[PDB]
RNA sequence: GCGGAGAGGUA
């Protein structure tokens, strides 16, 4: 995974520095970002409510 | 909103008949037989009665004397 | 999945949701309802061969009221071999299982909007319209034979305003493609007494969508039913 | 068989009824809330408080008769939302989570009308409810009578129950993000920016940090 | 006693991607202006987008045409991405008429004066039959932000024609905004900063106009601040 | 196109230096952009006057002790940081304090100059003990923007100075505290709108309302070059 | 179209 991240020109540690969209200030201690495969389950609030 | 009733329970330490006296007062207030003794700030009659209790104007004995009067 | 396990193709193919070629050939016609393939001479039967036709299934109701739609993968003139994936089933892409979608996540607490296992999402996700699913409810109106007289499906419905009829045809059934909301009259029915009362089916409260299909099943086999 | 047994009677229909003026929905974080309030969907609130809405509509004269009040609620015009805001003002609702293990499984809150179909639950009270925002649902009941209102606001409201009835310790303790943030904020480091400078108070400390 | 920023060179790397520089920024205002503009741009930039579509042989979003391979719903999804520039009017009616085998791209739209199709190569549909013909009439509006169909349903306003196909409106041209405050060596000064705003848009709003309008909006809100009643 | 302007400026001025300011209704997302822009400008870039450097006639280093003052030197520096002074014409002026006798040497005890006004005459500086009670100092106040800590100047102290010149952190910006909350507010049909509550504490000199005023003013002058739709 | 069986799922 480290090698593949390097080939893409991304931080090898898999964490990036992120800026707060509201304040614009940087977060201390960079955070893990990346793409994860998420699912929407059949439990829909409009069905539940 | 009145977030704590701690002073009203400090007035009557049972913390249960507090609810009864406040219910009697707020029921005299809703069905318009009586009038509030405190300037309302767009509260409903429950929180009005609690606000009146915490200020020391109303209790069970004041209710009894005013009713017989 | 950007990060899968390789089993996606096995699951998608082995499930019956994809349309898979039985005899390899060349794609002769591609439509969003059917894929017609001219078979290769190798696999071509000598006597009475013809071509292969794959009818696709477009938005139908699954057991759970989800949508079951197949999309074509291939284009005109592409060669296909036996066992390739012609059309994508529900939640499958080019033969692979695509259960959900892969989005850019960041692990951090963001002013306690992801406090517990709850999740924070960017309006861009809704803008790109990527977690919007199509569901499909089925409703049934049944006209039986009572001993006081058979009920009727006519559009003449007691004490309903013409507003409710506007979207109904002369037979009393909604037009395909009409947008409805809770309480609108799906079909017109009269209870015999003869009328003055309506047993007409209405959209359930608080559900609103487009009528995509209507079906009519008649034991009587009446000569003149419009929807039929 | 009808009398005896769980499913039959006393347990089922005489200690376990099924009330009116009640709803259910998924719970959500809502950090901005005060300890004594809960986010309640507009549409659910309207449905619950329907008869209150009718009463208030008739008092103001916006509707001549009760059927006109029903029709006005079923159209949902701006006046209806204004009346809903006015009636909801001090009316408290009861929030309950399916396994009501102890008496803190039911608590009263003042609702704040919000968009959406999910109920917003104050984070601090989750520990009392054993609530988690991973698909947990909660039911919401409306106390009707005047006596019920006083009981909900005095005895049952969330802010009145901070200590557990079991042991004396607090129930509303910060759970995970709060404690992590506070921990991060208070821990010190040997060397950083602004090492060893003398501040006249906390106010300039925030001036410096921000 | 202040300095003030003047808009300087606006590099255009691509038709959609642009870099805008602001040279004489006081210390500390680099980030302030960067973030304020980023917010205004991403949130409030007015653009035009398709709101609804009428195709001939199709009753509802879920049906299908002969001789096309996209479903009608996918055709709408492709149209949502259509990048268009409207100049004078607020609501324009574009007409797409194509026949024969081939990919129906945005270029095939009937060329009107006031409307500019920014990306003519943008695909819409694919025909697959010699005698298959698709015709549609796309209604394009001007707006700000993001408005879905379901919200506008309150304001239906005689949606009676079943041929009407509502599309979600992304009334926003700006796709991405980044900024860097970097040391702006001015020939007679020690510590001055320059703001460099790199922006990626669908190619309808021009950079100069985007930045000017964003600054305008922020300035108007500041005007709201200048007076304080206290009455 | 047509935007939504804030319709109200509710201002709750408890304790004149402390002002809460409410603003509604504001377009979605503008709460934080506008609140933060104002906050940052107020905090980091705000013209003010403050004590920069000090010379004590008696002590050479910040850890030494003066006889008869119970307060340590650091306490005196902290008291000098709190002095909120507004000078009219001069850019940098040097005030003198000379006191004897028992009691609290307060800001009023400074020599009264023409153009310089000390907004809090009762601000305590030092406590002097009995029978010796000798305090003499020269405090230099300068005009500047924002907050400038001692450490960054003492870094650049290659201009070697004679001993006893003790540097102090310069609190130029008049704002002592600033914070903003954004919360939901709806105009009867539109719910995705927000309210801005700005809690502000200033150091006496200017009242918070007018501080906010000149903050928004400054940002508008910077913005002026682009804004032309009028 | 109140009910009750069977199956599955949620917390
Ligand atoms: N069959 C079941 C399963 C669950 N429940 C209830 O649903 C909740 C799930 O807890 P949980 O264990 O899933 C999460 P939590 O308890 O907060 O610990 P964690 O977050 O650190 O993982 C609990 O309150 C259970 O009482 C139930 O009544 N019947
Ligand atoms: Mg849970």
């Amino acid at each position: 995974i480290k090698e593949l991240l390097k080939l893409g020109d991304l931080p090898t540690s898999g964490q990036i520095r992120l800026y707060d969209g509201r304040t614009g200030e940087q977060f201390e201690r960079p955070v893990t970002v990346g793409y994860m495969y998420m699912l929407k389950l059949n439990h829909l609030v409009d069905d539940k409510m | 909103a009145r977030v704590t009733v701690q002073d009203a329970v400090e007035k009557i330490g049972n913390r249960f008949d507090l609810v009864l006296v406040a219910a009697r007062r707020a029921r005299q207030m809703q069905v318009g037989g009586k009038d509030p003794l405190v300037p309302e700030e767009n509260d409903k009659t429950t929180v009005i009665a609690l606000r009146e209790i915490e200020e020391g104007l109303i209790n069970n004995q004041i209710l009894d004397v005013r009713e017989r009067q | 999945p950007l990060v899968g396990t390789g089993m996606e193709r096995a699951v998608a193919v082995d499930s019956g949701v994809t349309a898979v070629a039985k005899r390899g050939g060349v794609v002769q016609y591609v439509d969003a309802s059917r894929i017609v393939i001219k078979v290769n001479e190798d696999e071509m039967y000598p006597g009475e061969a013809g071509i292969d036709i794959y009818n696709l299934t477009k938005y139908t109701r699954s057991n759970q009221n989800t949508c079951i739609n197949q999309m074509p993968c291939v284009s005109l003139g592409e060669p296909v071999e036996r066992g390739d994936v012609l059309a994508d089933g529900p939640s499958t892409d080019l033969g692979e299982l695509a259960l959900g979608q892969n989005m850019r996540v960041a692990f951090m607490p963001w002013n306690g909007y992801n406090f517990e296992d709850s999740i924070l999402v960017s309006e861009r996700v809704v803008q790109e319209d990527r977690f919007t699913t199509i569901h499909i409810q089925e409703l049934a109106c049944v006209s039986r034979d009572t001993k006081l007289g058979p009920e009727e499906i006519t559009a003449d419905i007691p004490n309903v305003g013409e507003a409710a009829l506007s979207k109904l045809d002369e037979s009393g059934i909604v037009y395909i493609g009409a947008e409805v909301t809770g309480g609108d009259i799906l079909v017109g029915k009269v209870t015999p007494k003869s009328d003055v009362k309506d047993s007409s089916l209405r959209v359930p409260n608080g559900v609103s969508g487009t009528v995509i299909d209507v079906q009519v099943f008649t034991r009587d086999g009446v000569e003149k039913d419009k929807r039929a | 068989d009808m009398i005896k047994g769980k499913q039959g009677r006393f347990r089922q229909n005489l200690l376990g009824k099924r009330v009116d003026y009640s709803g259910r929905s998924v719970i959500t974080v809502g950090p901005y809330l005060r300890l004594h309030q809960c986010g309640l969907p507009k549409k659910m609130a309207l449905e619950l408080f329907k008869p209150f809405i009718y009463g208030k509509l008739e008092l103001r004269g916006l509707a001549t008769t009760i059927k006109a009040a029903k029709k006005m609620v079923e159209r949902e015009e701006a006046v209806v939302w204004d009346i809903l805001d006015e009636v909801i003002r001090e009316h408290p609702v009861l929030l309950n989570r399916a396994p009501t293990l102890h008496r803190l499984g039911i608590q009263a809150f003042e609702p704040v009308l919000i968009e959406g179909k999910a109920i917003q639950l104050h984070p601090l009270v989750c520990a009392a409810y054993n609530a988690d925002f991973d698909g947990d649902q909660m039911a919401v009941h409306v106390p009707l009578t005047l006596e019920a209102q006083l009981e909900a606001r005095a005895l049952m409201m969330s802010t009145n129950n901070i200590l557990s009835p079991a042991n004396g310790e607090p129930i509303i303790v910060p759970s995970q993000d709060v404690v992590l943030g506070l921990y991060y904020m208070t821990r010190d480091c040997v060397n950083a920016k602004g090492e060893g400078m003398v501040l006249t108070g906390p106010k300039e400390a925030e001036r410096l940090y921000r | 006693e202040f300095l003030k920023p003047r808009l300087v060179d606006i590099e255009q790397v691509s038709s959609t991607h642009a870099k805008v520089t602001l040279e004489p920024l006081e210390r500390g205002f680099g980030h302030t202006l960067g973030n304020a503009l980023r917010r205004i741009l991403l949130s409030s930039m007015p653009g035009c987008a398709v709101t609804e579509v009428e195709i001939d042989g199709v009753l509802h979003e879920y049906s299908t045409k002969e001789g096309v391979q996209e479903d009608i719903l996918e055709i709408l999804l492709n149209l949502k991405g259509l990048a268009v520039r409207v100049q004078g009017k607020d609501e324009v009616i574009l007409t797409l008429n194509k026949s024969g085998i081939g990919p129906v791209t945005a270029a095939d739209i009937t060329h009107d004066g006031d409307v500019e199709i920014v990306k003519p190569q943008h695909v819409i549909c694919h025909l697959t039959d010699e005698n298959a013909s698709i015709s549609m009439r796309i209604k394009v509006q001007r707006g700000r932000g993001y408005v879905p169909a379901s919200t506008r349903i309150h304001s239906e306003e005689d949606e009676r024609p079943i041929g009407r196909l509502l599309v979600d409106a992304c009334y926003s041209p700006v796709e991405r905004i980044a900024y860097n405050v970097e040391a702006a060596r001015v020939e007679q000064r020690t510590d001055l900063d320059k703001l460099v705003i790199e922006m990626e848009t669908n190619g309808t709003i021009d950079p100069e106009e985007a930045i000017r309008r964003a600054a305008t909006i922020l300035a108007e809100q500041l005007e709201a601040f200048v007076d304080l009643r206290d009455v």
